[PDB]
């Protein structure tokens, strides 16, 4: 018959461990640009002469 | 005692009151209790309980 076997409390501690891998490497070097249009159009030149 | 005797008679017999003892002993028994607490119990219930 313990006098504090039901009053002692369970407290965690500030030790959150980052376990999941959410990395972004190839997104991090593509030299981003703000295109506010409907579709990107440029010109490709083949031969023929 | 105090009885009746005639005036030209004699003296009655002896009489004297008495005292008695009572003696009430205090030598034998005793009321007790124990704890039996550990030394880990009295340490992990000092950083936890409120």
């Amino acid at each position: 018959a313990k006098l504090n076997l039901a009053v002692l409390n369970n407290v965690f501690s500030e030790l959150l461990t980052q376990e999941i891998n959410r990395s972004a490497t190839f997104l991090g070097l593509l030299s981003k640009y703000p295109e506010r249009k409907s579709n990107i159009q440029w010109g490709v030149g083949m031969g023929g002469t | 005692t105090a009885t009746g005797v005639a005036i030209t008679g004699s003296a009655p017999a002896a009489s004297m009151d008495a005292t008695l003892p009572a003696q009430l002993p205090i030598s034998a028994a005793s009321v007790q209790s124990t704890f039996t607490l550990n030394l880990k119990e009295i340490e992990e219930s000092k950083e936890q309980v409120t």
